RNA sequence: GUCUACGGCCAUACCACCCUGAACGCGCCCGAUCUCGUCUGAUCUCGGAAGCUAAGCAGGGUCGGGCCUGGUUAGUACUUGGAUGGGAGACCGCCUGGGAAUACCGGGUGCUGUAGGCUU
RNA sequence: CGUUCAUAGCGACGUCGCUUUUUGAUCCUUCGAUGUCGGCUCUUCCUAUCAUUGUGAAGCAGAAUUCACCAAGCGUUGGAU
RNA sequence: GAAACCUCCCGUGGAGCAGAAGGGCAAAAGCUCGCUUGAUCUUGAUUUUCAGUACGAAUACAGACCGUGAAAGCGGGGCCU
RNA sequence: UAUCCGGUAAAGCGAAUGAUUAGAGGUCUUGGGGCCGAAACGAUCUCAACCUAUUCUCAAACUUUAAAUGGGUAAGAAGCCCGGCUCGCUGGCGUGAGCCGGGCGUGGAAUGGAGUGCCUAGUGGGCCACUUUUGGUAAGCAGAACUGGCGCUGCGGGAUGAACCGAACGCCGGGUUAAGGCGCCCGAUGCCGACGCUCAUCAGACCCCAGAAAAGGUGUUGGUUGAUAUAGACAGCAGGACGGUGGCCAUGGAAGUCGGAAUCCGCUAAGGAGUGUGUAACAACUCACCUGCCGAAUCAACUAGCCCUGAAAAUGGAUGGCGCU
RNA sequence: CGCAAUGAAGGUGAAGGCCGGCGCGCUCGCCGGCCGAGGUGGGAUCCCGAGGCCUCUCCAGUCCGCCGAGGGCGCACCACC
């Protein structure tokens, strides 16, 4: 009482009645598996960034001044 | 029952091609990868550390790592009835940078172009392609001679 | 010589049934909205288009319809989708309402953007829904065979017109 | 191909045009064919075999139907053939009489299923050439040519055999 | 005959709710009136709400409800909520609110009262805004349940962190054979 | 025009034999005290500068081989899709689109980056 | 080969078939059972004709004969192991 | 002496690389020397079989402590299967 | 529309690997056997392997080439373009990454509402067809690929029928079709249907399909190629068929004649050093070239249509039946 | 049962930020004040709303809508840090 052994005959109807979807993209995808120290010096970083606030923060209220400075000079 | 080899049935495609054997050409090696390059997989004979696998040659996918002397690359891979995004770490020596992806920065560098210029002058201009349309009328001048009439050849028995 | 020049639509009818059809056919058979037997659609020709048609040719006959064919099929068959509930053209108010936002506000304009294949072709051809025509009165020649060759599938260009009004 | 009664086409076409061929060589052939759908796709099948020349590669010019232009004579037709048989491909030179071109082929392509069960996929026809009472080479033909022809039409058999399906008389035969 | 896949033509959705209860049936009543009449989407929002299970509309809690009303702007408006009310023992300061709810629990109801809070039934809601106006339509956590820890990818499958059903917890109930390194292998 | 040093692509750059090479280079070349290394100063290492383009090297040449690129081969071989087409089968023809490979015959025979010479 | 002569009768090396009275393949049917060899007895069919009727062939003088055709009407036995 | 050792020329690998075969390999991945223990200690990630579980086998890193090389580097076993 | 991947079909072997035919050329090597040589790369052949151009024919586990069908990516707001901050990484300065803050909108065709999570049954014997395909002489055999069937499924056609073709079913009226048909059975040709072919003492008569081949036939019908003939042929009857010559090899006899190398001249009008018969061997007979008569076409070799031979099974029998020219 | 885990166990056990000061701001240690469950992208929904759009006249002009370009708070939920 032999059978039959294999086969792959019903199968791609199978798969495509629920689509075979693509994997879904997101943006922000994980930074699982990213080189040690890479990601070490990028946490430090991103440690660091609210360093360096003060400076920044006042930085784009003159180039916000600068832009209000421009849309007179246009009008 | 086949065997489940790593590198079963790539006699071919792990070969390099006639009369390109031996020394590595460098360029290959000093040109560089960022995070998300697209970026297209062929195994290759001479270099065997960090080969991809056989189901990954031909197969295009975008960098996400990048280490010393090897790129990590997601690439997708059907199984059956879901494709499954997998991430591969293959030493450069077996990597492309696709192409695939240029010409479209070249068109969308040309619509910036032709965004910026034509928005004082007013006249908008035809940004998105468009398929080949049908190929107009027009006139043929059959000029002077006229049309060469083609019989079709009587049948001969040549071997 | 004046080539004239090659032209830019076509109705599409589905002359074989619904079993035993190959997946990619059956996927641009319903890309051109042919599911039943006997549906048609007009269709823009260009390399895209036109290899679309290609790989559907044995089960579809098709070609380039008349002025008079444009008519016949949109006053007698012209039935709009309107809010996704087939709804027959019995007044302007229905297109106008639908296809007012792109200047077409009449069966009259309908007609004037399908035949010309206008602009704002994709948006009135796709409110037309796809034309339920009856069986071929006098019958086919045969179903199963290209016109070329004796049968009824594949462009016969011209002669597509002598078929609708034997359907329409 | 299938037939119905043919109509001689012109139809000339040529490979459009590239940078490197910028005015391309026209190609003009007699195609024979029920309608000018068919007669161009005749065309190309023709074209392809003489010349690296197909329907994407190509445009045709001039498709038009051509007139006998004495229909009212009566002529006799030379044909040349080029048959397939269920062994070897074959020529012929097959010889009829008409009042058309058209119909002198229609006749060949009748008589070739007939005579040797060739189907009109398989036959080829090269040149049809009108030819005159002399360079006749078949007698079936040879016959007809004759001032004064005169032959009665014997046993006449009757039709309208169901026009009086049933009737006292037994029919007549003799005129 | 037609190719269409009848398969997934007949869609899921409740209409009505699953409950016989009047009261509801009542508010149901209201606000498919509303909602039909209205152009309100709060009306739709809330109709939908009406019809879902007690899993599917999570108990607010008091605390969750007042940082959310904390948010910069929301202020002077009426905090919306159709699952429940309930206290946190874990705040203090009860800001005086204005509420909608199908339920508040009798603690959660005394400090929100004792702040000069105000609470309102979804009658009337619809009399004091039958478009909605001037509202915050929270939710309580839908995947709060213990019930989702189970759910996922499985346990013992490769960086799942999926709680498995165990009769007990305890040093010897799971913890072997594909958990340790020691004992065969850990995924 | 051209070279040297480090190159990229790796024969349009290879091989064979033949001819010609101003200047600067590059070489061959002359030595072994020292450095270094050999059975051997041949190679390797080192110190030179009397000779010479003989050779390497460059540029050219050959109805040259080879390679590169077109034609032809051929709409041929093959081939996607089609038919209640043929044929006892083997196989073949048509429709619908796609379409090669030798032999044979042409043409070509390194391009170029950085840094520095020479022809002032 | 047949003295001689490919073909009266034969027929190598090759080749194309039919047949299911051989044996294999195969396992479709039957395992809530289709009684498993031979002989006896009896009927009927087939022809791929041994005899018998009518005929063509011969390397048919006669006699004896093999080769072929129409053809299955009628036959095809008694014993020893 | 067809075969010992030496020397000149040609030699795209037609040899060799433990083993089957396939791939790969020439100022090497072959042979011959010199020095060696990266076949050591330790986290995770990934690939391959795959259910996308295990085992084995492998890939890229990262942290130690070494080796070797003028150095750039290479090396956590065996060119790869 | 761009862009990668490929080593199957084909093709190739005067390209590698392996196979393999033939002659040219070559003392390459050298031989083993010869013949003429004492012996001699001397002369002459020869066969061995090797080589110089050629040449015949091949490959699932060969290949320089190399398709069709095929598999990735890409075709924008998660995108571009500016400004500035963070780093324990990297570093002559710079990278590279991560952060803030602004500035810009349809970016190929066609179609379609998407996403997402929980519980979950049955199933885990399959079979059939196109095409591809391995084992086997083959199988209604066994085994894969690809799609579509049947299984789960009625209906029209295929007489009959899982699976062929057409088409997929709520319950009904009118219309129209498909695939199939239209002598009668049986709805429709009871058309003045069109043109041919074919007579069978075994006719033939429609996918799957239920049946025949090699090889034959002046049966009849078409082709193809060559002839021929007024220097009046072609058949049909009538007249000669010789000599140089027992030609030479072969004697066992071949003066034309078991066989074979030859194989020309004369007379010529013309007869082969002979088609056969037959002879021990001759003889004798028989088989061109030309006339006489008769009076226009004649004849050969292929080829493909129908028909026929080839063609034998057991209850009486099946183009479905009746029948049909 | 639930409101706390994690470790084999001895056991341990879910807060952070900011500001000012004092220790050398040493991306470490100690003392005063303020906020108090972080942030990115998307998010039904609310909120603000330039501006229309008319009114039997030319303007003034509060009331009511309808739409609303543009901009905000952002539930749940998802992905990321
Ligand atoms: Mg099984
Ligand atoms: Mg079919
Ligand atoms: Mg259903
Ligand atoms: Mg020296
Ligand atoms: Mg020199
Ligand atoms: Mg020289
Ligand atoms: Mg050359
Ligand atoms: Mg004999
Ligand atoms: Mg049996
Ligand atoms: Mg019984
Ligand atoms: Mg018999
Ligand atoms: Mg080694
Ligand atoms: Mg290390
Ligand atoms: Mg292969
Ligand atoms: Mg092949
Ligand atoms: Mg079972
Ligand atoms: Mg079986
Ligand atoms: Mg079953
Ligand atoms: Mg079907």
């Amino acid at each position: 009482a032999k059978s039959k052994n294999h086969t792959t005959h019903n199968q791609s109807r199978k798969w495509h009645r629920n689509g075979i979807k693509k994997p879904r993209s997101q943006r922000y995808e994980s930074l699982k598996g990213v080189d040690p120290k890479f990601l070490r010096n990028m946490r430090f970083a991103k440690k660091h960034n609210k360093k360096g606030l003060k400076k920044m923060q006042a930085n784009n209220a003159k180039a916000m001044a600068a832009r209000a400075e421009a849309i007179k000079a246009l009008v | 029952t086949n065997t489940k080899g790593k590198r079963r049935g790539t006699r071919y495609m792990f070969s390099r091609p006639f009369r390109k054997h031996g020394v590595v050409p460098l360029a290959t090696y000093m040109r560089i990868y960022k995070k998300g390059d697209i970026v297209d997989i062929k195994g290759m004979g001479t270099v065997q550390k960090g080969m991809p696998h056989k189901c990954y040659h031909g197969k295009t996918g975008r960098v996400y790592n990048v280490t010393q002397h090897a790129v990590g690359i997601v690439v997708n891979k059907q199984v059956k009835g879901k494709i499954l995004a997998k991430r591969i770490n293959v030493r450069i020596e077996h990597i492309k940078h696709s192409k695939s992806r240029d010409s479209f920065l070249k068109r969308v560098k040309e619509n910036d172009q032709k965004k910026k210029e034509a928005k004082e002058k007013g006249t908008w201009v035809q940004l998105k392609r468009q398929p080949a349309p049908p190929r107009e009328a027009h006139f043929v001048r059959t000029n002077g001679k006229e049309p060469e009439l083609l019989e079709p050849i009587p049948y001969e028995f040549m071997a | 010589f004046y080539v004239p020049a090659e032209p830019k639509l076509a109705f599409v009818i589905r002359i074989r049934g619904i079993n035993g059809v190959s997946p990619k056919v059956r996927k641009v058979l319903q890309l051109l909205r042919l599911r039943q037997i006997f549906n048609g659609t007009f269709v823009k020709l260009n390399k895209a288009s036109i290899n679309m048609l290609r790989i559907v040719e044995p089960y579809i006959a098709w070609g380039y319809p008349n002025l008079k064919s444009v008519n016949e099929l949109i006053y007698k068959r012209g039935y709009g989708k309107i809010n996704k509930k087939r709804i027959a053209l019995t007044d302007n108010a229905l297109i106008a309402r639908s296809l007012g936002k792109y200047g077409i506000i009449c069966m009259e304009d309908l007609i004037h953007e399908i035949y010309t294949v206008g602009k704002r072709f994709k948006e009135a051809n796709n409110f037309l829904w796809p034309f339920k025509l009856s069986s071929p009165r006098g019958g086919m020649k045969k179903k199963t065979t290209h016109f070329v060759e004796g049968e009824d599938a594949g462009n016969r260009e011209d002669q597509i017109n002598r078929l609708i009004r034997r359907m329409n | 191909k299938a037939s119905g009664t043919l109509r001689e086409y012109k139809v000339v076409g040529r490979c459009l045009p590239t940078p490197k061929c910028r005015t391309p060589p026209l190609y003009r052939m007699r195609i024979f064919a029920p309608n000018h759908v068919v007669a161009k796709s005749r065309f190309w099948y023709f074209v392809s075999q003489l010349k690296k020349m197909k329907k994407s590669s190509g445009e045709i010019v001039y498709c038009g139907q051509v007139f006998e232009k004495s229909p009212l004579r009566v002529k006799n037709f030379g044909i040349w053939l080029r048959y397939d048989s269920r062994s070897g491909t074959h020529n012929m030179y097959r010889e009829y009489r008409d009042l058309t071109t058209a119909g002198a082929v229609t006749q060949c392509y009748r008589d070739m299923g007939a005579r040797h069960r060739a189907r009109a996929h398989s036959i080829q026809i090269m040149k049809v050439e009108e030819i005159a009472a002399s360079k006749c080479r078949r007698p079936a033909v040879k016959q007809f040519h004759d001032s004064k022809i005169k032959f009665p039409l014997p046993h006449r058999v009757l039709r309208r055999q169901h026009k009086p399906r049933f009737t006292t008389k037994r029919p007549n035969t003799f005129f | 005959g037609v190719d269409i896949r009848h398969n997934k033509d007949r869609k899921v959705r409740r209409k009505e709710p699953k409950s016989q209860d009047i009261y509801l049936r009542l508010l149901v009543k209201l606000y498919r009136f509303l909602a039909r009449r209205t152009n309100s989407t709060f009306n739709q929002v809330v109709l939908k709400r009406l019809f879902m299970s007690r899993t599917n509309r999570p108990p607010l809690s008091l605390s969750r409800m007042i940082r959310k009303m904390k948010l910069p702007g929301r202020e002077g408006k009426t905090a919306v909520v159709v699952g429940t009310i309930t206290d946190d023992v874990r705040v203090q300061e009860v800001p005086k609110l204005k509420v909608c709810a199908l339920r508040v629990s009798s603690r959660a109801r005394s400090r929100i009262l004792k702040a000069g809070g105000k609470i309102l039934t979804f009658d009337q809601l619809a009399l004091d805004s039958p478009k909605g106006c001037g509202t915050v339509l929270l939710s309580g956590p839908r995947k709060g349940r213990e019930v989702y820890r189970h759910f996922g990818k499985a346990p013992g499958t490769p960086h799942s962190h999926t709680k498995p059903y165990v009769r007990s917890k305890g040093r010897k109930f799971e913890r072997a054979r594909g958990r340790r390194a020691s004992r065969g292998y850990k995924n």
